[PDB]
């Protein structure tokens, strides 16, 4: 108690069981629901399970992130742009 | 805007891509959680007070 | 590692660079072009090799993009 | 006998003009051809 | 209030009354003033204007 | 009480105090975040 | 998409670019919702009935 809380000393479990293999994409957006659900909860701190497994949502697993970083390749690509229209100018010089 | 929901701990959407189900730290994650024939998910619960 | 592009603007060969982060997963991902007729690209991730890619003719260009790592 | 050298002597301007665009096509293939290969390996298997 | 809705000069009287309220210090002390602000102007007048 | 409703001319007030600057994009997600919530109990009208 | 979403008054998601942070309207509402060293902010709320 001098350093955590005292309710990290006494946690509680839960066990949802299935008939099939939950080990794909669609069943984790599920346990990420039932997950927010258990952390909704009036008198819950935090909930850890296999989509938050430090007790904290997993980084970069948010649909805005991914919204966010969709430009980053075309930044990436810009010199080797840029010196394609410098060599479009130079082309024309030798048209000339 | 990625920066901003990472900080603020947003959590309104969530998906994780396929690949990521092959990685060692989510291969070592789904034996901490899940049993070995993947069919059931453990959670655990911390109170307040 | 942050999710940020960052860019070199010319060095000799070969380049070299380490990154760690405390992540549970990462997006490594590298451009490169050069002036010599063949260059490769390659990730290393724990010691373990992700990626490698080359590409050949003149002022060849390369790229090595790992999705999940 | 005066002109021929004139004709001569116009050629090599030419030579190098096509010579630069060649350079210039293979740069350019390049760039494109890694652009393209870099998006449809990020966009595969995106549908999930 | 008015009978018709308020215009350009409503909004002069509406300003000079707001500087004479934040000239006595004795008895006002603050004015929020919303309906001046056009980021807020919205919320401080009625539907029917 | 001829043009506005009643609950206007008595409005509550809400302060969040925290130990940091707050005039970021993630402060501000939160701060939607808690705009939200304090709409959603029930009978109350809209909060600014 | 965007006159839909902006019709129906949805509030589902929401983001503020760094942007807008430096336009005057978001300078002047800031000024009127926050605190002066910007550490606190207040929210007014109105009843039903």
């Amino acid at each position: 108690f001098r350093h955590f809380s005292q309710a990290k000393m006494n946690p509680d479990l839960m066990m949802v069981e299935t008939d099939r293999d939950l080990r794909n994409p669609a069943d984790f957006l599920v346990i990420d629901k039932i997950a927010k659900a258990l952390k909704n909860v009036h008198g819950i701190a935090q909930v850890q399970t296999i989509t938050r497994p430090d007790g904290d949502p997993i980084e970069h697993s948010t649909i805005p992130y991914t919204i966010g970083q969709s430009g980053t390749t075309q930044i990436m690509n810009n010199d080797y742009m840029q010196t394609n229209l410098d060599n479009l100018l130079k082309q024309a010089d030798d048209l000339q | 805007m990625s920066q901003a929901f990472d900080a603020a701990k947003n959590d309104d959407s969530f998906y994780l891509p396929p690949e990521a189900f092959e990685t060692d730290d989510f291969q070592r994650g789904m034996k901490l959680f899940m049993s070995p024939d993947g069919h059931a998910v453990r959670f655990t619960i911390i109170h307040q007070g | 590692l942050e999710g940020m592009p960052q860019r070199v603007e010319s060095t000799p060969l070969p380049w070299s660079l380490t990154l760690q982060t405390t992540l549970p997963s990462v997006m490594p991902h590298i451009m490169a072009q050069g002036d010599g007729d063949s260059i490769t690209c390659r990730v290393t991730v724990d010691d373990v090799v992700k990626e490698e890619r080359t590409a050949t003719g003149m002022n060849a260009e390369t790229f090595c993009y790992v999705k999940a790592a | 006998a005066d002109l021929m050298p004139r004709m001569v002597a116009v050629m090599p301007a030419q030579i190098q003009s096509m010579k630069n665009q060649k350079q210039t096509l293979l740069n350019q293939y390049q760039v494109q051809k890694a652009q393209q290969d870099q998006n449809m390996a990020m966009q595969e298997n995106a549908t999930a | 209030e008015g009978e018709e809705p308020l215009g350009i000069e409503a909004h002069a009287f509406y300003d000079k009354m707001v500087a004479d309220l934040r000239a006595d210090t004795e008895h006002v002390q603050h004015v929020q003033d919303f309906w001046g602000d056009t980021l807020t102007a919205s919320g401080a007048q009625s539907v029917d204007g």
